[PDB]
């Protein structure tokens, strides 16, 4: 999975309580739009694991900002539960179809706080992914 | 402070009495094949190798005379699968190459341990690369068939074993439509030792300090079409492995049945891929499991596993042989 | 903006309380999983407009399902804005990358209950999606 | 409720940056072989076969 490094935020980010992602897009244009690129898409990789007191879910979300100062959400998962979130999981957030100068990661994070769990985040096109498919399902 | 890392001045550790010394042992190099035997065509996508694979046929009906039945519709997804770059360049300075004349024999044999160390990665990142964890590699046969949960974990033949201490054997069919590497369009594979040319450097403090460069690039990714081509022979507990194909898992079944789990090897071309430790292992309960019907005197040892199946058994170095059991 | 007469879901639905969708979408597979088709993507159009006693957003989101009976979102929007939703507003969601059978459009309708507004939500390839960009902004 | 199907605009789901996908993958199809093995005479009866 080819990655710009500089489009990579949260790098291996332990996000323990909800917060934000560490690093901050920034385009170099008002609105860049780049859901209209239909190709480019957030990813939140996992690793090691959702470990939390629990059970606790992580819902991912994208946001847009004017400025580099108040984001707004733009994308959202939905409560992505732990034990969803072992090692190796990619958790694709479409790029939001209108996007803004400044867009940032947050991970809220459902009580209670993870103890542990770190996560990549970065815009690529597109990602790995490879679902297993059925067979017969007859046999076998 | 601590000041690395061009390649100065033990070159001298390079030679003899005289020029660069080609008899240089190459202790670290494993040979594992499967860079050998994995065929390689360009992915389609912009980035990926989109792969649309059928989903659902249409079911038909018997029908009654005059009496019009409802039409089908034959359902389709698609999954596609990316690349990773994988480079280094290699800059030596341009004085310290051409002295005592060894400036295409010293970059040879940097060279030849370039080769060696990328084959190296390629290799391991092939069989464990996770995208997943690594972020930037491209995601290689596990953990395709991770889990036994996954719709093609029936392809992977559980060994019966346990504790972190397992291997697992590979059988793959290469082909360019059931399994083969991808590298992008059109940044060409497999692995280009493009030779910058001798050129300017510039020293920490900015005097020129001019010097040579070598590129290698090398950046592949890996569709699997359909797992119905792979099979995973996984959890098998190496230190149960005994030769009398008796404690722990028997490996001349557990493979002939990985060889019926492919739907007929008809194309391209299928290959084994184990541990050097099954290698030996598999030689040895074979030569056990033939004692017991017709083994002769000279051939008590036994032939060295060559193709199994008749399906080639290819050895790889590259391949984790303490692997955390998958369940 | 092409449209399939299947693909449309709540035609015009005058969406009053936070409900759901009138007709949910039944793909014939386990998995359509239509997000990695990089073209389908979800677009709920506005009229008139989202009057309510205010301040009121209406979170659009999409939800899977095994079976035509419990769903769970997949994607959302986030708070939408009423006076962002004038007769002619297409909040446009990229379709989740990992689909079920049976997906539907829900209306999250924060306090207080919308008066006015239909939503129509279908699946298209794709968008008309065309906003206008500035053009010196010196002259003039 | 549940809206289908003849044919949904999911020709998307079968396409590259392009055409129609040719070298599609044939997942389900299963390699039973009674068709090929099987023989095939005209029926003697009107719509059935009568045997003495």
């Amino acid at each position: 999975m080819i990655i710009d490094k500089l489009l990579q935020v949260s790098d291996g980010q332990a996000v323990t309580a909800s917060a934000a992602s560490t690093d901050v897009i920034d385009f170099g244009q008002a609105n860049p739009n780049t859901g209209m690129d239909d190709r480019s898409k957030m990813v939140i990789t996992v690793d090691e694991s959702a470990d939390a007191a629990g059970a606790a879910t992580v819902t991912f979300s994208v946001q847009d900002s004017a400025d580099n100062a108040t984001f707004a959400d733009v994308a959202a998962t939905g409560a992505i539960g732990k034990a969803n979130l072992a090692a190796g999981k990619q958790v694709v957030i479409p790029m939001p179809t209108k996007l803004r100068r400044y867009c940032r990661v947050y991970y809220t994070v459902a009580t209670g706080p993870l103890t542990a769990g770190k996560f990549s985040a970065q815009v690529v096109t597109g990602i790995q992914q490879n679902v297993a498919y059925p067979d017969s399902p007859r046999i076998a | 402070s601590t000041t690395n890392p061009t390649l100065a001045d033990v070159a001298a550790r390079m030679t003899p009495d005289g020029k660069i010394d080609p008899q240089i042992v190459e202790m670290l190099n494993e040979t594992n094949e499967i860079l050998d035997d994995m065929t390689v065509i360009e992915a389609n996508g912009f980035t990926e190798h989109k792969t649309t694979v059928r989903s659902g046929l249409p079911t038909g009906t018997w029908r009654k005379l005059n009496y019009g039945v409802q039409p089908e519709k034959s359902r389709t997804v698609q999954v596609k699968d990316s690349m990773g770059m994988l480079e280094t360049y290699a800059e030596v300075d341009k004085a310290l190459a051409d002295l005592n004349g060894n400036s295409a024999a010293w970059r040879l044999s940097e060279d030849r341990a370039f080769i060696e160390g990328m084959n190296q990665t390629q290799a391991t990142t092939l069989f464990y690369g996770d995208s997943s964890i690594d972020a930037e590699k491209f995601m290689g046969l596990t953990p395709r068939f991770n889990s036994l949960s996954a719709e093609n974990g029936q392809n992977i033949i559980d060994a019966g074993g346990t504790g972190s201490d397992n291997a697992s054997i590979w059988l793959t069919v290469w082909g360019p439509n059931t399994l083969h590497t991808i590298y992008p369009k059109g940044s060409q594979a497999g692995l280009q030792s493009r030779d910058l040319g001798e050129d300017t450097l510039i020293d920490a403090a900015g005097g020129r300090y001019q010097g040579y460069r070598t590129h290698y690039k090398w950046d592949i990714g890996l569709t699997l079409r359909d797992w119905r081509y792979v099979v995973r022979i996984a959890n098998v507990d190496v230190s149960e492995l005994t030769k009398n194909a008796s404690a722990g898992a028997d490996l001349i079944d557990l493979m002939t049945q990985a060889v019926e789990l492919i739907p007929n090897v008809g194309m391209g071309r299928p290959a084994f891929y184990m541990p050097r430790k099954i290698r030996s292992f598999l030689r040895r309960q074979i030569t056990n499991k033939v004692a017991a019907s017709t083994l002769t005197m000279e051939e008590i040892a036994g032939k060295k596993v060559v193709a199994f199946d008749g399906i080639p058994c290819r050895r790889t170095d590259a391949l984790l042989l303490t692997e955390a059991r998958v369940v």
